[PDB]
């Protein structure tokens, strides 16, 4: 039987400082007891001075990020090249994951 | 017959051209943009005596940072107005904020045009939507059913608009008081009715950043029109 | 009378009046033409210069469909490229299919048809191209013509637009002269010449001369845009004999 | 949810429903009303699967409702069973059936009749002098075969009703938390708010 | 006259009415100029106000970091005809990885124009646009008709007054292509064009709008003090 | 394309007048004779073979059809309107009848979903009236012997004996004079074979006219034997040489 | 399906097929509306052209919506069925949606959006038909009235008419109905309803219809003896 | 007087769009004839090629439409090409149904019903074609059966369509009113094409050369066109006798 | 496109009228008179069959008095075709009805649908009405013997006596004036004839040219018979009453 999930492995780390903040995570991309990459990029600048991770299952994060970055895109188009505060982009991402419920973005996002 | 969307020889849609002598024949709203808020003024209108005046909606909340006044076939606004509260509430279901006054209007202009042979005609209605946001700040706005909308600081539509537009010309600065703002509303109202002016054959409106928006009650607005007749018999 | 007001109606003739209005259409749009030679075809079409703001050698004409025809049309230019995106959807539900490149008379009758279907109805308006295509497949080379009515057939030589009956007698010169065939090389100086004859019809505007080509020896039976020194060599010859 | 009982004597209707809810192994409330008044001189109550019940019988009642108004008339007790019988049966084939059992308490005022009926959610109808729905009548139905009869009046069977209620309150292992108890007749629907 | 009630009906001399009045639409919109050189594009728009109290029209919307058009007409028309180049755009990008060629995107927009003028219940775009964009071919302009065609050119403009403007550029042509690495000076060449088309009226600094897109330029706007400059 | 005509193409006039059920009449006027007449033991149903050439094989087609085994058809006015409602007749027989009852309609039944499909096509979007008269004769067990007429409106009529087309005026005044409720079957041919000279100009025989019956049952047509209740269709057309044979005694 | 926009502008700004829809409602039976101080009597008139008719069975002017609103009109009888099924509907939906009632208020406007919608949509004429909608809303025991028309608009009323000869009895109620002090009791609003329709109505005996409605959901239709009551008292005071 | 742009009835019980139909059948100005012999159906029609420029080979109005029909049309080759693809659609669809090959006459019905539907629905235009279906049966024998766009259709011992088929009819008439006998009483095919060149000789007034005519043949289990010069052939024995 | 050919069935006329209703409800003026009269023991309803023929079958014919049920039936005036698919619609509704309550349908509420239908043709679909008009003859337990007829507006209401179709006018005056409240159904059945005896447009009104019926509670103990008279049985009641 086919299974539409993975596990590409990895792990990352966001911390929030008074007037900063970091988003980390390690470059190896994983399949079982094998190593794909050594360096395959998983954290992303995605504008407005935002950054994001979605880490578990690599197909899904990358699409959600694609997503995500679009959606910034159509948000100046529509509203006149405003800025995206990141509670507002926090909302929208959650409506991009819940538009999955029943068959979900395998991923634990951060931004 | 002919096409419901068809051009005329000088390019024009002849049903949008045909929906604007509709909203000539609409009862008077004049909105006026300050730097302290933006006020809007309908005249009611009542077609007899027995009718209860109160149920006059012609003024409308979208949002609590946005309002409406409204001109000609006044029953087409309902679905306007129902698509504005919508996409209103539902940005700030998706983005956590209140949604621009730009955007709003840009959302109401783009149901305009979707008329064809999708609803049978145009709408035969304008709006005046004023509103606030944080990175415009206070702003009017004239939404026609061309699908066209201008940004204005002072406007009037209605069976008295080109009479009191030409009033609003020399009236408006930029230094504008909202107190100033409310008793030129009044006046220009009171030129163009063909009844008295009272506080219950017209109403008022205001947006501010504070209050939000906030239609007038009639004991309020009974105030400020006698304060206008003091003033105006000062000189 | 009002039978020229709806397309698909008979008048008391059995005409379509509002399929010979969109021939008034093609009548008005430039010129282009088509030359069958003994192992492939050639395509030229006139494009006018309406403005030295023009970009030299960048809107072009021709369009290719599949990897082995070319598409050549005079009249109303988008109805040109409608019929053209159907042609590649033909061509490529064909090969899908059957795996086999589209041949030339099958390719020739999914437009017919198309363009016939487009006579039937009175919501729909006919087309307002003719349309000169063809190239080689397993059986050879193959050239058509196609009209508004959804009417075509094979062609030795072909012409369409404001200067066909210049073209046409020229075609009508060749075939004469050249019984035994013509080759690739000469259909493209041939082709050159006649749209530079068949200028004279509009003769207002200067122009800008645009030449494609399918041949199984000169370009291995695909289709490809005349090009530098041989689209040079071609204007030359062409400018050498109408002086 | 758990118990609901009904009995038809001389001249009304008695419908008797359990109280108690659970959720997980929580008894969330103990003063539940499994029923709904279809119509002035029509009861009906449920038993079922959880959120099912309420939402059938919400709908059919929203449904009686709209004929009432339409035609200023009182469906017959008989006409509404039907009418109930016929969504169960259009249900059980459905996607998702509705998991709900019914009785339907009524008085006919045309015919100057009780009348009650008891439909399961596979659309089972049965008119009765006395139904009960799942395990209720395991316990009950002896107690009710030797003690009913057709001329009891509506005194006899809340006495009848009580030991039936205490033989289920002995024997059965779940705690259903007592019943709300109704009655049906010419002048109405009334509750016995003491029992 | 008995053929301009729709689309669908040519007329006894194979002319078409209704797209016939759809550029009609166009003549009677404010003027707006385009050129290029070799390294960057200019669109340079005269907007225009209801009245003295209106603010004035915008003409140029964006379609992506390397593309865009400024509009003359229905205005709506170009909302839509805009928000679908903004989605071909995108649609390039996140399938191919691709950023969309300026003459594909013209051919797009043919097409989807063209169809409106073939069948019956709908209408003709009434509405003309000037796009311009840089890709991997360089620098380029366009010209969109409502009829379908479209036009690539070294300069142009549409409007009203815009054959002062047009005949400008047709002398400036050799001048103006030349204008390579300086983006002030394009735009200086696109200001002095679209004033051959002004009567009356002046540039002023909430009337003018321009834009630019180039070689290390994203396409940006510039409206208000910003071309303040240019006057 | 999509059929955008979805607005009805006949609508009242204003003195009340259903224009295109009037002109569709008209054409019906217009066709070629034909009739039918009912016996106590048997009907019958005639009309004109009006071939268009000569070189025409007029035996290919059949202006007199079988619908049912124990049901016939005959028409007057527009062939091929005729011709795909034989079509529609046929199959409606099946999938609204003998598919749900395991047996054939009886004549009544089967005419009233003729009838309802000409009628659906006055009311209906984007089409005119059938422009022809039916003359529909049958058998079945419970109703006996029948005839009935069924026009482009929708309407039918049960008739003792009828003419529709060229010369039904003259033809039905003929039919009063010679029908009765004692008729035999062959007696019913006779007279419908008198009739039908009477609006015929040419060739008058078995050749030029097409004649059917609806009868005893015919377990020779029947295919098979072993099942004693299948007993045979009761339509039979008549030959070429059985029609010559009684225009001797004529 | 039939798209056809049939309901269009004209050069002059009108939309004729809303327009006509009025003249339909012009055509019709009159019928009034007023509310007292604790109470709304629904006033309806009977054409007697018809005669030989079964009063019992033959659909009454005024309709229940739901046990607290009632919806009366003038104009095509066949159209008005179409709007209070829907609006019966509605009622029973808002119930098992929000578990209220609705208010008088909500189901005039839906009527009226309605009605609005058939003025904008392909394939379809307007509602020849114009409404007066009366009741009290669920604990609230002040009285209203509104009414509806075609085009989709709608307002509130202390008193209003409409129907053929409906200038006339509008013109009764202006000088008669005082808004400072309304009709108090039930028998002074029916008779000033019954005055009004005798302006119009012609006879007082089968062609007058009477319907009170008083708060929490206490509606009763007069029979006719009892409206003959208030014909004979009226005239007996005018002989004066 | 909208009576006469779509298929409904004028007051006359007529369709003037099926009669204007009929008109453009004759527009090609081409004349075609049909015969049959014992074993054989054969059909024949002028080919016209004006303009020089023309490939020959592609002009034609004869359509294979399955292994045992053929159809030759009398009308505007775009509507001609129209049938033909339906026709073909037609026939193999009825063979991968039903089993077996779809027979000549069976078809023009199908075909018939379908020029019967653009009659009464509004929408959809007559073709202006006459439709002439050749083939040897396998149950009928040698079978010719015509369509037209009234929706009409029947099967013929001979036939002949265009603008002087009067003139061919009344020739075929003649003959077959010599002989008594419903065909050409002729073992060879090659001999049935001789008859049909030399009566449609005779009825037009014409003399062809190779290029001027245009055969179709039908025999058991197959339909095939002549080339040029199997008809060149054909026309050397007929000037022999 | 087709909007060119479009006639606009379903359009106001400047006065407020729907024009194809009007001009159907002329159409069924010139159909065959039918009257409907309702007494206290039961209901007649009676109908003129229009120019008949000697040659027509009379006792298999059947053109205006149709059965919708056991307790319901109507009579028509109008295009039959019609009718008959609004008829087989009718019938239908009854029987989805007897299946959901298990209860005989109530006729106003039967009455009220088909109404409905002829309502929907009016106001959207392009399409032309229903040239029909029907008179409904009924019993239910409920309001008893009911009366009720419908028109191409789709309007409909409820009557003691009436007529419609042909002169119209002339028989409603005739019914007005001899019609009483405590009347019987055989004295009905005289009053339905001679109405039709004096209004009809024929030399003389005989069996051949009439379609009768009645509706009675005269059946064995409370229960309702229908009684679809037979050409025999027309003619009986025609002597009967003195007319022939
Ligand atoms: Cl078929
Ligand atoms: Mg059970
Ligand atoms: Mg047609």
């Amino acid at each position: 039987q086919f299974n539409p999930y993975g596990d590409n492995g990895g792990t990352i780390l966001g911390i929030a400082g008074e007037d900063f903040a970091v988003l980390a995570g390690d470059t190896r991309n994983i399949t079982d007891y094998s190593i794909n990459s050594r360096y395959e990029p998983k954290v992303f600048d995605c504008g407005d001075n935002i950054v994001m991770s979605a880490n578990g299952f690599a197909a899904d994060g990358d699409a959600l990020v694609k997503r995500f970055k679009n959606s910034v895109k159509w948000y100046h188009f529509d509203h006149n090249d405003k800025k995206l505060s990141i509670n507002s982009a926090a909302r929208n991402i959650q409506h991009l994951l819940y538009s999955r419920r029943f068959f979900p973005y395998y991923v634990y996002n951060i931004i | 017959d002919r096409g419901v969307s068809t051009f005329s020889p000088e390019g024009r849609l002849f049903q949008v051209e045909y929906s604007l002598e509709a909203i000539k024949l609409g009862s008077t709203a004049i909105g006026i943009a300050t730097k302290e808020g933006v006020v809007l003024g309908v005249e009611k209108r009542a077609t007899s005596p027995l009718l209860e005046s109160d149920s006059i909606e012609k003024i409308v909340e979208i949002d609590r940072h946005i309002g409406c006044a409204m001109s000609g076939l006044t029953a087409d606004a309902r679905s306007m107005i129902e698509h504005a509260r919508t996409a209103a509430v539902t940005h700030n279901l998706y983005y956590d904020e209140d949604i621009n006054v730009e955007s709003l209007t840009q959302s109401v202009c783009d149901l305009a045009l979707r008329f064809g042979e999708l609803m049978s005609r145009p709408f035969g209605v304008a709006l005046l939507i004023a509103g606030h946001d944080a990175d415009d700040g206070y702003q009017l706005f004239h939404a026609e059913p061309s699908g066209t909308f201008y940004r204005y600081n002072a406007k009037a539509i209605g069976s008295g608009s080109e009479g009191a537009q030409a009033e609003l010309l020399n009236e408006w600065h930029s230094s504008l008081t909202l107190k100033e703002a409310e008793l030129l509303v009044l006046k220009i109202l009171k030129q163009v009715m063909e009844e008295k002016l009272d506080e219950n054959n017209a109403q008022l409106s205001c947006i501010t950043k504070q209050d939000g928006f906030k239609i007038y009650d009639n004991e309020k607005t009974a105030e400020l029109i006698k304060e206008l007749k003091e003033k105006e018999a000062a000189e | 009378t009002g039978y020229d007001l709806s397309n698909s109606v008979f008048s008391p003739d059995g005409r379509n009046f509002q399929v010979e209005y969109a021939v008034k259409a093609v009548e008005n749009g430039t010129t282009s033409i088509g030359i069958k030679c003994n192992d492939g075809v050639v395509f030229a079409v006139e494009k006018l210069i309406t403005s030295k703001l023009l970009v030299p050698q960048k809107n072009v004409k021709i369009q290719v469909v599949d990897r082995h025809i070319g598409c050549v049309y005079s009249g109303l230019i988008p109805d040109g490229r409608h019929l053209v995106n159907r042609g590649r959807e033909e061509a490529a539900s064909f090969k899908k299919l059957y795996k086999t490149p589209i041949p030339i008379p099958a390719f020739a009758d999914r437009l017919g048809q198309y363009v016939q279907a487009h006579t039937l109805y009175n919501s729909v308006r006919p087309f307002g191209v003719s349309t000169i295509f063809g190239g080689v497949d397993k059986n050879g080379a193959h050239l058509y013509m196609l009209e508004p009515s959804g009417s075509y057939w094979g062609y030795k030589g072909a012409a369409t637009g404001k200067g066909r009956q210049s073209a046409k007698a020229e075609l009508e010169k060749l075939v004469d002269h050249h019984p035994e065939g013509l080759s690739a090389r000469e259909a493209v100086k041939q082709a050159a010449k006649i749209i530079y004859l068949a200028h004279e019809d509009n003769k207002e505007k200067d122009f800008e001369l645009e030449i494609s080509w399918c041949s199984l020896s000169e370009t291995n039976g695909l289709h490809k845009f005349v090009k530098g020194d041989l689209l040079q060599e071609a204007i030359d010859f062409a400018q050498k004999e109408i002086n | 949810m758990d118990i609901i009982l009904g009995i038809r004597v001389q001249d009304s209707v008695i419908l008797a429903s359990s109280k108690a809810v659970t959720r997980g192994i929580s008894v969330l409330k103990d003063s539940d009303d499994k029923t709904r008044q279809l119509s002035p001189h029509t009861l009906m109550s449920f038993a079922g699967e959880a959120g099912d019940t309420v939402q059938f019988a919400e709908y059919i009642q929203a449904n009686i409702q709209l004929y009432s108004i339409r035609e200023d008339y009182e469906l017959s007790p008989q006409a509404v069973s039907s009418f109930v019988r016929q969504e169960l049966a259009k249900s059980i084939r459905s996607r998702r059936p509705y998991q709900v059992n019914v009785l339907i308490g009524g008085y006919d005022k045309k015919k100057n009749k009780p009348e009650l009926y008891q439909i399961d959610y596979l659309g089972t109808k049965v008119e009765l002098p006395y139904g009960a729905h799942g395990y209720s009548g395991f316990y009950t139905f002896s107690l009710l075969d030797h003690h009913y009869r057709p001329d009891m009046t509506t005194e006899e069977g809340l006495d009848l009703l009580k030991l039936c209620v205490q033989e289920l309150e002995k024997r059965m292992p779940m705690d259903f938390k007592g019943v709300i108890v109704k009655i049906v007749d010419k002048d109405g629907i009334r509750q016995v708010d003491d029992f | 006259n008995n053929y301009d009630g729709d689309t669908v009906t040519f007329s006894p001399t194979g002319r078409l009415f209704q797209v016939e009045y759809a550029l009609e639409a166009i003549k009677q919109g404010s003027v707006t100029v385009g050129l290029r050189s070799n390294t960057h594009a200019v669109l340079v728009a005269l907007k225009r106000n209801a009245d003295e109290l209106s603010s004035y029209q915008k003409k140029i919307i964006k379609c992506d970091e390397h593309m865009g058009l400024s509009l003359a007409g229905l205005a709506p028309d170009a909302r839509v005809l805009s928000n679908y180049l903004r989605q071909q755009c995108n649609y390039s990008s996140l399938v191919f990885n691709r950023k969309l060629a300026v003459e594909r995107a013209g051919h797009l927009l043919c097409d989807k124009a063209q169809k409106n003028t073939q069948s019956y219940g709908g209408r003709p775009y009434g509405v003309g646009l000037l796009i311009i964009g840089y890709d991997k071919s360089g620098a380029h302009l366009l010209e969109f008709q409502p009829s379908g065609n479209v036009t690539e050119l070294y300069g142009t403009a549409i409007g009203a007054r815009s054959q002062g403007a047009k005949t400008y550029l047709e002398r400036t042509l050799d001048t103006f292509i030349k204008i390579d690495g300086n983006p002030d000076e394009l735009i200086k060449a696109g200001v002095e064009a679209i004033s051959q088309s002004l009567r009356d009226e002046s540039l002023t600094v909430d009337n003018l709008s321009i834009a630019i897109v180039g070689k290390d330029t994203p396409f940006t706007i510039y409206d208000g003090e910003a071309v303040a400059k240019y006057i | 394309m999509t059929d955008r005509y979805s607005f009805s193409l006949t609508t009242f006039s204003p003195s009340g007048k259903l224009g295109q059920i009037d002109y569709a009449l008209t054409a019906v006027k217009q066709g070629v004779t034909s009739l039918g007449i009912k016996a106590t033991n048997g009907v019958v149903i005639a009309t004109e073979k009006k071939s268009s050439s000569p070189l025409a094989m007029s035996e290919t087609l059949s202006k007199v059809s079988l619908l049912t085994p124990d049901i016939g058809a005959v028409y007057s006015g527009m062939g091929p309107d005729y011709r795909v409602l034989v079509d529609k007749s046929r199959k409606v027989a099946h999938t609204s009848y003998k598919r749900i009852y395991g047996e054939y309609p009886p004549t009544k039944l089967l005419v009233s979903e003729v009838a309802k499909i000409m009628q659906e096509a006055t009311q209906s979007g984007g089409v005119r009236p059938f422009g022809v008269s039916l003359l529909i004769a049958g058998h079945d067990e419970f109703n006996g012997f029948s005839l009935y007429q069924v026009d482009p409106s929708g309407s039918y009529f049960p008739w003792k004996a009828t003419a529709i087309g060229k010369g039904s005026v003259a033809a039905k005044t003929f039919l009063e004079k010679r029908w009765n409720d004692e008729l035999e079957l062959e007696d019913a041919i006779h007279i419908a074979l008198l009739t039908l000279k009477e609006s015929v100009e040419g060739e008058f025989n078995g050749d030029t006219i097409e004649l059917a019956i609806i009868g005893d049952e015919n377990p020779d047509l029947l295919g098979y034997t072993g099942i004693p209740t299948d007993k045979g269709p009761r339509f039979r057309k008549l030959t070429s040489q059985e029609i010559n044979d009684r225009l001797e005694a004529l | 399906g039939y798209d056809r926009a049939l309901s269009i502008f004209s050069p002059d700004g009108h939309i004729f097929q809303v327009e006509y829809a009025l003249e339909a409602v012009k055509r019709g039976t009159c019928a009034v509306g007023v509310k007292g101080k604790n109470c709304v009597v629904l006033g309806c008139e009977r054409r007697s052209t018809l005669k030989l008719q079964d009063t019992r069975i033959t659909p009454s002017k005024v309709s229940k919506i739901d046990s607290h609103v009632v919806l009366s009109f003038s104009g095509l009888n066949a159209d008005s069925r179409i709007l209070i099924e829907k609006a019966r509907v509605e009622a029973q939906s808002h119930r098992l949606t929000l578990e209220d009632p609705v208010t008088v208020e909500y189901l005039t406007r839906y009527v009226a959006g309605v009605q609005q919608r058939y003025t904008q949509s392909g394939g379809v004429r307007p509602f020849g038909v114009s409404t007066l909608i009366a009741g009290f809303d669920p604990r609230d025991d002040e009285p209203k009235l509104y009414q509806t028309e075609p085009s989709g608009i709608y307002s509130s009323w202390s008193a209003q008419t409409i129907g053929r000869n409906s200038k006339t009895v509008r013109e009764f109620l202006e000088k008669n109905y005082d808004r400072k002090e309304p009709p108090a009791t039930v028998e002074e609003c029916v008779k000033l309803t019954v005055r009004s329709l005798l302006e119009v109505v012609q006879t007082g005996a089968k062609n007058i219809e009477i319907t009170v409605v008083k708060p929490d959901s206490d509606i009763v239709a007069l029979s006719s003896e009892e409206i003959n009551q208030y014909v004979t008292q009226i005239e007996q005071e005018k002989q004066e | 007087g909208y009576d006469r742009h779509i298929t409904i009835f004028s007051p006359e019980g007529r369709l003037y769009q099926v009669e204007y139909a009929f008109k453009a059948t004759n527009q090609t100005n081409i004349n075609s004839l049909a015969v049959r012999g014992k074993d054989c159906t054969v059909v024949i029609s002028q080919k016209k090629v004006p303009d020089k420029l023309l490939d020959p080979t592609t002009v034609s109005y004869i359509f294979c439409i399955s292994r045992t029909i053929g159809m030759v049309v009398n009308g505007p080759i775009p509507d001609a090409r129209n049938a033909a693809l339906r026709a073909k659609a037609e026939a193999a669809e009825f063979r991968y149904k039903y089993g077996y090959d779809m027979p000549c006459d069976v078809l023009a019905k199908r075909m018939a019903n379908l020029s019967q539907i653009y009659t009464q629905r509004a929408y959809m235009r007559p073709l202006g074609v006459i439709l002439t279906f050749v083939s040897v049966d396998e149950e009928l024998g040698p079978s010719i059966y015509k369509t037209d766009p009234a929706g009409y259709y029947v099967g013929y011992k001979a036939t002949a369509t265009g603008p002087k088929q009067q003139e061919i009819t009344t020739n075929l008439e003649n003959h077959f009113k010599k002989s008594k006998i419903d065909h050409i009483n002729e073992e060879s095919w090659e001999k049935v094409v001789e008859f049909a060149i030399t009566h449609m000789i005779d009825a037009l007034g014409t003399e062809f050369s190779k290029n001027d005519l245009e055969v179709g043949v039908a025999t058991k289990d197959k339909f095939f066109t002549l080339s040029a010069e199997n008809i060149e052939e054909r026309l050397v024995a007929i000037a022999e006798q | 496109g087709s909007r060119r050919y479009d006639s606009r069935t379903t359009i106001f006329s400047p006065e407020g009228r729907l024009y194809q209703v009007e001009y159907a409800l002329e159409s069924i003026s010139h159909a065959g008179t039918a009257i409907g009269i309702m007494a206290s023991d039961g209901i007649v309803l009676a109908a003129e069959r229009k120019v008949t023929s000697t040659l027509l079958e009379q006792d298999t014919s059947t053109e205006k008095l149709y059965k919708l049920n056991d307790k319901i039936a109507v009579a028509v005036a109008g295009l039959t075709a019609d009718a008959e698919i609004l008829i087989n619609t009718a019938r239908i509704h009854a029987q989805n009805y007897l299946k959901t309550y298990n209860e005989d349908i109530p006729v106003e509420i039967l009455v009220r649908r088909l109404s409905d239908i002829k309502q929907g043709y009016t106001q959207h679909g392009g399409l032309r009405p229903f040239g029909v008009s029907f008179i409904y003859a009924g019993y239910d337990d409920r309001y008893g013997y009911q009366l009720y007829t419908s028109n191409p507006s789709g309007n409909y209401t409820g009557w003691k006596a009436i007529s419609v179709g042909a002169n119209t006018s002339a028989a409603q005056t005739l019914l007005q004036m001899d019609y009483k409240d405590d009347m019987k159904v055989d004295d009905a059945i005289e009053l339905a004839l001679k109405t039709l005896s004096k209004t009809t447009d024929s030399s003389a009104l005989t069996y051949d040219r009439l379609e009768f019926a009645t509706i009675r509670k005269g059946a064995n103990d409370g229960e309702v018979y229908q009684k679809i008279f037979k050409p025999q049985e027309i003619k009986d009641i025609l002597v009967k009453t003195g007319i022939t």
